């Protein structure tokens, strides 16, 4: 297969994503969820590390770690320390609003998620740290935890295998950097969300100093599929390295801005003109892209007519595949003044742990305040890039790469618009 | 540059030489002693980029 995209409705993993059908139990069970999860549960560890590691599910977090060797990690006899699955359900990021979808309207999904990938890696228990801003989606959550309780699917002897497994849910307490999983690993402990330094990977030191994985909401939901239909049948879908399906939220500039699953190597055209309607003024009035959420340097329109949305085709294109969610900007946007909000976000929401991130993001804020008027000279242009690159590789956590990347992606693509908006500052106000 | 051409004159054949093309006590021809204030220039690392101290 060479041609990606129009992804049939029989190969959706996330069958009832819109609210069109019982989210509970009698909902689940009637979509395919908690079907034969004990001859999941009772082939071993090995056989589902197997699988997922076949399948080529890479984390669906944003960095696209390969889940499967990520969680063979764990595969370790235990040293009198109990093992712990931690589901990240955080997602502040800009742009990315599907684990919220999960949640939501597959809770019963992400629960035998965290049911099958526990007993993958041996975990006691699954903590969920949910965002505290998806209070409606956590009481949601936690009614289908309790349903999932009752008729014994976790807990004591979950589903009748002899294995005891519990499934907890954190609130947030409003802190973008408690999705970063050593924060949220912090978050949990009741301390200040700052992220720690890797090693120790949470693997050998995570929560509580346990073993642990954090692993995404999507990447969680989509493992009792994976061990159900097989590996091939998830890596038959997207390019090699690229495999599996994925949720995209396509929002910004456009007519229909939509949460819908794709196929993984789906090309950005294609899924902006079938899912969202088009770009707002057709395709042509396009400006620019941030492909994958806010951390993501953004695209213009001649890198957006032929590229591709996975995680090696936006390396390629000097930019990231992230959370895959596609903020579309139109012709008559200030990106000067979104890139602007963008970095205003990255320091309004940055711990203030080490150095390069707590100086640099409110020094980049303070010099894209000035581009956007227009009030710095061009060696500042230039300047910037070099914080950027004085931030880029020298933070604890990647929300300093983060917050470097989009001052990098907003140069290298409008360099000239730039310098247009601060010379046409210095002739209208000297 | 006060002195009579009769004195002058004498001067001039005394010493051989012209001495008042080229007096030396000075007169009017000197700078002002209230100068304009000046703006002065800046050396080559006095820039925004490409300026890291170990190059
Ligand atoms: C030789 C014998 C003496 C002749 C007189 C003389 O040489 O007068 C100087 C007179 C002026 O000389 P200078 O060096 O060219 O002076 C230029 C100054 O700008 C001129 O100087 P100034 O512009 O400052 O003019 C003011 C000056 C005016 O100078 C005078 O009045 C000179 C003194 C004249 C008596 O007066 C003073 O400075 C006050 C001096 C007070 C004491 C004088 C004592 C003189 C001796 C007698 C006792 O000399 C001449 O004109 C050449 C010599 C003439 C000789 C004539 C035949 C004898
Ligand atoms: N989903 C969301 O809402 C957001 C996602 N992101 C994404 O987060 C990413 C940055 O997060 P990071 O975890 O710092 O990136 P990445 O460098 O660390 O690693 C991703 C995962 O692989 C694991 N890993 C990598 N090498 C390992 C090794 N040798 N041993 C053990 N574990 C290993 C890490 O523990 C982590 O869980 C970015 O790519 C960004 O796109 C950023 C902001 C929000
Ligand atoms: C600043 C920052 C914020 C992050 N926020 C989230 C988040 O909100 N939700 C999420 O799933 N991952 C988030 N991540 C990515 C996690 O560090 C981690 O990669 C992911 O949660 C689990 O890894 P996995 O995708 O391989 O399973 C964030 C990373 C950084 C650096
Ligand atoms: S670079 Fe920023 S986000 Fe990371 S540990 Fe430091 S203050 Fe926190």
């Amino acid at each position: 297969k060479t041609s990606f995209g129009s992804l049939k409705d029989e190969d959706r993993i996330f069958t009832n994503l819109y609210g069109r059908h019982d989210w509970r139990l009698k909902g689940a069970q009637s979509r395919g969820d908690w079907y034969k999860t004990k001859e999941i549960l009772l082939k071993g560890p090995d056989w589902i590390l197997g699988e997922v590691k076949t399948s080529g599910l890479r984390g669906r977090g944003g960095a696209g770690f390969p889940t499967g060797l990520k969680w063979s990690f764990m595969n370790k006899p235990s040293d009198g320390r109990p093992k712990y699955l931690v589901v990240n359900a955080d997602e502040g990021e800009p742009g990315t609003c599907k684990d919220r979808e999960i949640i939501r309207h597959d809770p019963h999904k992400l629960v035998e998620g965290c049911l099958v990938g526990g007993r993958a890696m041996g975990a006691r228990a699954a903590y969920i740290y949910i965002r505290g801003e998806f209070y409606n989606e956590a009481s949601n959550l936690q009614v289908a935890i309790r349903e999932a309780y009752e008729a014994g699917l976790i807990g004591k002897n979950a589903c009748g295998s002899g294995y005891d497994f519990d499934v907890f849910v954190v609130r947030g307490a409003g802190a973008y950097i408690c999705g970063e999983e050593t924060a949220l690993i912090e978050s949990i402990e009741g301390k200040q969300g700052k992220p720690r330094l890797k090693p120790p990977f949470p693997a050998d030191v995570g929560v509580f100093g346990c073993p642990t994985t954090v692993a995404n909401v999507e990447t969680v939901a989509v493992s009792p599929t994976i061990c159900r239909r097989g590996g091939a049948w998830f890596a038959s879908f997207g390019r090699e390295r690229n495999s599996g399906t994925k949720l995209f939220n396509i929002s910004g500039h456009v007519n229909n801005p939509c949460t819908v699953e794709e196929e993984m190597s789906v090309p950005l055209k294609e899924l902006i003109e079938k899912h969202a309607g088009g770009v707002t003024g057709g395709w042509d009035n396009l400006l620019a892209v941030i492909p994958g959420g806010s951390s993501t340097p953004l695209i213009p329109k001649s890198v957006c007519e032929t590229v591709l949305m996975d995680f090696d085709a936006l390396i390629q294109a000097q930019t990231g595949l992230g959370t895959a969610a596609v903020i579309v900007m139109d012709r008559s946007t200030d990106i000067v003044k979104a890139i602007a909000r963008l970095i205003e976000f990255y320091k309004h929401e940055s711990c203030g742990q080490c150095t390069p991130c707590r100086e640099g993001v409110d020094w980049m804020n303070k010099v894209m305040a000035r581009f956007v008027r227009g009030d710095a000279r061009p060696a500042e242009i230039d300047s910037l890039w070099e914080i950027s690159k004085q931030i880029e590789g020298h933070t604890i956590c990647a929300l300093g790469d983060g917050a470097a990347w989009p001052v990098q992606g907003l140069i290298r693509h409008f360099r000239p618009e730039l310098e247009e908006r601060m010379q046409r500052f210095a002739q209208q106000h000297q | 540059a006060s002195a009579t051409r009769l004195i002058q004159g004498l001067r001039n054949w005394a010493s051989g030489r012209d001495l008042q093309a080229k007096l030396q006590l000075r007169y009017q021809e000197i700078s002002k002693r209230t100068q304009p204030p000046p703006k002065l220039p800046v050396g080559p690392s006095h820039r925004l980029s490409n300026n890291y101290y170990c190059a």
